[PDB]
């Protein structure tokens, strides 16, 4: 949870044919990993050229379409599937589980290297913005921003510097460009209580997530109220087996780290407007895991 | 052979070591995994670990340490026992009288959940069977939940010159706050007993309606080029202050300049107007403590709203 | 549960109606059966507010 | 040193979606405003004219099928009332290091295909890929029927650099031979920026906007989307056309797969022309696959033998073997 | 058991069929396999209402 | 030599959709502007006029339906208030490459079906196929109600080059015999102008406009969508009627008349075991040779040259295209 020194907003990132499952009982938005992990494999690339640090990323969807046909045999609908390529053995192909969307989302990348000072900020965002250009997020190209506008640069602003009131109206100027889209936090602490409510019933954690997340009927008739969007999301993948060395593990794509299998841990986040968020940093995802525990969530803590 | 994972489902050439069980609980309290229930475990017979290239491994960073490559397999239990839940919910002769009862409007005890917006994904394709611990109807019928933001679902955007939009262009309907409209002003009908909860969700329900209506002028601003002059400008002139073109080429340099000088306070009061005469109220309850919490958060809300606006224009 | 209970000639009309107050639907389509007044009257049940809840014609089943 | 039993190459040159539109060839330079083709629906009733199995020799049990015809949905996309040339827009993107593995299980086989691919560029470069895909790029055989019966069809590309200002250029795809490849100044300068991109310039983005004259009222044929939803009831289109923001394109693999139609050196090389590059030389219209296992052509057995045994094969198989990298896949088990 | 035997080029068509009033529906299958005639056309096997009752490809196996 | 499973053949001569308006005969030379017809709603009075069976049926049984009559709604499409004459606009292009196949299993089939059909081309060029189209394109055929009963029937036939109106054509539908074919200078370039297109000689593209007198507030016959009460729905594109593309090409392919009947039916439509919904009845049933599948399979196997009319009926389920094999 180290405080950035500065923060570098993506105007518009579109993405094409990304992964909406995200999840083997879930689909919609990908999980919140494949964009941290994005920005870690950046930074161990462009981070020792720029000699920047990069542990904070905020995750803002200005817009996404899916591809699914709702059927008119039931209300629910399906997604569109591609053709795989004919089989060696000259047979047809076996068809596979794959999703395709256009993602257009937004990153902040907080910027916690000094060495910034020594290197021109314009110069800096857009050595960035190339390399996120080149680089493919969620399991799919980037399309920069082309069309008849003018294109859309990377606007890199130091948090650290300035006085309360010049921090405000920074704030306030990036929350303007980021209204039409929506951001994304975990919230762990209504999921908390809830489970602490219920426990007395059951201690089942997932029927408390099935349960927040449907259209809950109260007898009187009403329908139960939420203070706003909630969701379910991969918060992190839990250890399922202990450590293995990389030469246990067979067909390892890599001997100097270990392998480990680990499982799916889903979570409840809330969509909430940028507006409504007081400090910027508090929006940035960080990535914090457990030697002990096999625990790993990039849920952000300082949001609570 | 029983385990709690295979590969089967994933994929057809995914081969690799599949757990007998878990021994352990790892999820922490403060989320929700399999490792959560240790009960109702269903495993099915299939039909020096080794992975596969299909195993999806994904590096995670560690703080100031090295790298650890993760391969997470497909949950059978948990996905067995969510499709259960689920199945008994939306089916079943229970649930399908509790539907029933609300056409009817009985106020029916037991209390029935929907899950709208499902999908379905299909396991083994051709050959449904090659999926390990998928039986003949459990086969494909495994649905997901959507978790699509609420904004998924765009629709096109027009404000055009003439009356017909010139006149309720102030107002901005939108399918999404017209369902929050209808929940909020169902609150007002609560007596005292009920005014305890009703300091929270109202609370957060006037944020929401601020939210809603800040992204209808920002989809506006970001899809239509500009706006002329039209008629109707007595009352919809602080309207047009809210989306503002950039100066034309071929134009004066008195528009912006009008403009720089303005700032737009004249909306708080419109929205303050609307949204009093789109809400109902009770006269006699206006020296009613509820009142007095109404006034209040409307107030707070326009305090927000009237700020947001104050740095567009400066 | 407050219904009003009203007649019309056609289904397009506006007149006023009896408050049942009933605890279901049902039962407010059984009275209004039972008790209708005339023969060729469309009945129309509709809430407290303006809304129509449903309409019955003279020779037509329930409909909503 | 045996293979890995993991290997996977990211797929190079990855292009987007390409939205289309209607318009006067005439404002096509002035105008780039053109609305876009929204999709429609029609019915369309036909007899079943499969072909019979049961015997002929009942002549009334014929006659009764032919009473009962076939109903059916479709999607068409068709010009506004007014407009005589159809315009396509799509972006592409040269990400570079083809020969740099994404994943291999043993480090001595990585440095032994990345020295391998070094010594290849250093001997010759992708020239020879560059220059065909440039005419690919130049021509409209990404087009698979909006092509045929084309008046005129003209193709710009424009190479977008840091800023709006560009060297857009202009070509003929019928002036441009479609089974013979020729030399020329501009696909020369195209096919060094796409070897410079590949080899890690530092940016590449190429648009590409075609213009080709159909005919006023005309149908355009976008790219079908799978759906594989039969469905449990009734009211439902049996042909469903992919658009995106209301508004027919098609698919950027679809496109990526006939922009990379350059394996000519097939083995049968009889009458047919350029064919998409894919493992097993498979063809799906033509329903074969060439290049079989069983001779030693094959890509999987031209790799192993140059990688394990250092043998070198001819430059034709080197060329194959360099495209199908930069195309990118999953190899070895 | 009424079953409604029909025949068209894609699953997704609308077309008159034969009634079969067979026993059991795995008895109307191999009744309309054995009536086939066609090889392209893809066997769609209805009730008396607007169910579908299950559909077989030419190429592929039953399903339901 | 066994056949490829999978066979298909693009269709050719594909024109698009058919636009309609209404103007006054004066003013056909100016026919630029005319607002369409736009389709509205009317409602009508259903009535019992299907044939009831008098076992079934009684005398209190009749009274008890017709006492209480099930209303529908259709849609119908008139002419505006004063018009008499009604114009279609509707384009033609030539692709191409009949023989040509799209896909084809076996490579050594699809070069025999190349060779056979070369070797056709070399013994005698289309002319005769596009003799047969200029008619159908020249007369109002491709109407099937609005021809009916009409006092004028005027086609114009232009040629489209680069954008440009090459060469204009005018004839009429109800001097040109409708089931009889006569020669004419302009039918004879029509149709070289065709052969040419289709032999890959140059891009071609016919603009045929057709104006028919019916009458002031007429009522068209659009084609009927398909329903998903409203019972008829038209077909409406830019809230304007049109004919569909299938339904406009299923006239103009009428050049099958070597039929084994010779019946006063006259002009039909090329199609597989020559069916006819309307007559309910197929021609050149699959049990005598004739069939297009037994002619292709001989001419190809056994390389038996069918009658010249067998030869040029089964070109012409080669240009219109299709799906073979299985």
């Amino acid at each position: 949870v180290t405080d950035p020194e500065a923060l570098l907003l993506l105007p518009r990132l579109s993405i094409q044919n990304a992964n909406a499952i995200s999840s083997p009982l879930t689909w919609g938005f990908p999980s919140p990993g494949a964009f941290t992990g994005f920005v870690h494999a950046l930074q161990r690339r462009v981070g020792i050229s720029l000699d920047i640090e990069l542990d904070g990323v905020g995750i803002v969807c200005h817009r996404f379409e899916a591809q699914i046909s709702q059927p008119a045999g039931k209300r629910t609908k399906v997604f569109n599937l591609t053709r795989n390529p004919l089989n060696r053995d000259g047979s047809t192909a076996a068809i596979v589980e794959e999703g395709r969307a256009h993602l257009e989302v937004s990153l902040l990348l907080g910027v916690h290297g000094d060495g910034l000072d020594d290197h021109p900020a314009q110069e800096i965002a857009r050595q960035v913005q190339e390399q996120a250009g080149a680089m493919r997020l969620a399991g799919g190209s980037i399309l920069p921003w082309c069309n008849e506008r003018f294109p859309a640069p990377n606007a890199e602003l130091l948090m650290l510097g300035g006085s309360d009131e010049q921090r405000r109206k920074n704030q306030r100027r990036l929350t303007r460009r980021l209204l039409p889209g929506f951001a994304l936090v975990s919230r762990e602490a209504l999921l908390q209580q809830h489970l602490e409510t219920l426990r007395t019933t059951l201690p089942e954690a997932t029927t408390l997530d099935a349960l927040l997340d449907l259209c809950r009927i109260n007898f009187e008739w009403q329908v139960r109220d939420k203070p706003g969007w909630l969701v379910p999301i991969p918060a992190g993948y839990n250890a399922l087996s202990p450590l293995y060395l990389p030469g246990e593990v067979r067909n390892a794509r890599d001997r100097e780290t270990p392998l480990r299998f680990v499982e799916n841990l889903f979570g409840l986040g809330e969509w909430l407007s940028p507006h409504r968020v007081a400090a910027l940093s508090d929006l940035l995802w960080y990535h914090h895991a457990e030697p002990d525990k096999g625990l790993y969530r990039w849920s952000t803590p300082r949001f609570v | 052979q029983l385990v709690t994972h295979t590969l089967k489902p994933i994929h057809p050439d995914a081969r690799g070591s599949n757990l007998h069980s878990l021994p352990q609980a790892p999820g922490q309290p403060g989320l929700a995994g399999s490792h959560e229930l240790g009960d109702r475990l269903v495993s099915d017979v299939v039909g020096a670990p080794a992975s596969h290239s299909l195993a999806k491994q994904l590096y995670f960073p560690l703080p100031g340490s090295g790298y650890h490559l993760l391969a997470p397999l497909f949950p059978t239990s948990l996905v067995h026992h969510v499709h259960a839940l689920l199945r008994e919910a939306r089916f079943g002769d229970a649930a399908k009288a509790a539907r029933e009862a609300r056409s009817r409007q009985e106020s029916w005890p037991h209390g029935f959940s929907e899950y709208p917006n499902l999908a379905i994904q299909k396991f083994g394709g051709t050959k449904p069977q090659n999926i390990s611990q998928l039986n003949n109807e459990r086969r494909g019928e495994n649905w997901l939940l959507p978790s699509l933001p609420p904004n998924w679902q765009r629709q096109n955007v027009n404000a055009p010159m003439r009356h017909s939009s010139v006149f309720e262009h102030d107002f901005g309907r939108t399918p999404e706050v017209s369902r929050l409209t209808r929940t909020l002003q169902r609150f007002l009908a609560k007596t005292v007993h009920n005014n305890l909860a009703i300091r929270q969700r109202r609370a957060q329900l006037v944020a929401q309606i601020c939210d809603e209506a800040l992204q209808y002028a920002a989809r506006l601003r970001e899809l239509e080029p500009g706006w002329s002059a039209t008629p109707g400008c007595q009352l919809h002139d602080a309207e047009q202050l809210w989306l503002d073109p950039l100066r034309a080429q071929t134009d004066e340099t008195f528009l912006q300049r009008r403009l720089r000088g303005d700032w737009p306070a004249e909306v708080g009061n419109r929205f303050a107007n609307w949204l009093n005469r789109a809400v109902s109220s009770d006269s006699q309850i206006l020296g009613s403590p509820e009142a007095a919490q109404w006034s209040q958060e409307l107030s707070k809300e326009l305090t927000m709203f009237k700020e947001i606006l104050e740095d567009e224009r400066d | 549960s407050t219904y009003i209970i009203k007649e019309v000639q056609n289904i397009n009309s506006d007149r006023e109606g009896v408050k049942v107050e009933t605890t279901s639907l049902t039962s407010a389509k059984r009275i209004a059966s039972k008790n209708q007044f005339f023969h060729g009257t469309v009945l129309r049940i509709e809430s407290e507010s303006g809304n129509w809840l449903a309409y019955k014609e003279d020779g037509k089943r329930w409909i909503e | 040193l045996s293979t890995a039993s993991v290997l996977a190459f990211e797929r190079k040159l990855d292009p987007s979606d390409a939205l289309m539109s209607a318009g006067a060839w005439a404002q096509r330079d002035a105008s780039q405003e053109w609305p876009a083709v929204t999709v429609r629906e029609k019915s369309v009733r036909g007899t079943i004219s499969n072909r019979l199995k049961t015997k002929d020799r009942d002549p009334a049990k014929l006659d009764a099928s032919i009473q009962s015809p076939n109903l059916q949905t479709v999607d068409v996309a068709n010009l506004p009332s007014d407009a005589d040339t159809l315009k396509v827009r799509f972006t592409l993107r040269v990400l570079g290091g083809a020969g740099t593995p994404s994943a291999c299980n043993d480090a001595a086989y990585r440095d032994k295909l990345l020295q391998t691919v070094a010594t290849y560029v250093n001997d010759q470069g992708f020239a020879e890929l560059a220059r065909r895909y440039a005419h690919n790029l130049a021509n409209a055989r990404f087009l698979w029927r909006n092509r045929v019966g084309a008046e005129a069809v003209e193709v710009r590309i424009n190479h977008i650099r840091q800023g709006e200002v560009a060297r857009a250029w202009r070509f003929d795809a019928l002036a441009i031979g479609l089974r013979d490849f020729k030399a020329d100044a501009e696909l020369d300068a195209l096919a060094e920026l796409i070897a410079s991109g590949l080899s890690g310039s530092g940016h590449v983005l190429l648009e590409v906007v075609a213009f080709a004259r159909i005919g006023d009222g005309q149908e355009v044929f976008p790219s079908q989307e799978l759906i594989l939803d039969k469905g449990d009831k009734k009211g439902q289109k049996s042909k469903t056309l992919y658009s995106v923001r209301d508004a027919a394109a098609i698919h950027s693999q679809k496109i990526g797969n006939a922009l990379r139609t350059i394996d000519t050196w097939y083995p049968d090389e009889d009458g047919l022309g350029p064919i998409a590059v894919e493992p097993y030389g498979s063809v799906t219209s033509q329903g074969k696959a060439y290049r079989q296992p069983k001779q030693k052509l094959d890509f999987y057995t031209l790799l192993d033998n140059w990688v394990l045994r250092d043998e070198a094969p001819a430059v034709e198989q080197q060329h194959y073997v360099i495209a199908n990298l930069i195309r990118g896949g999953v190899f070895g088990e």
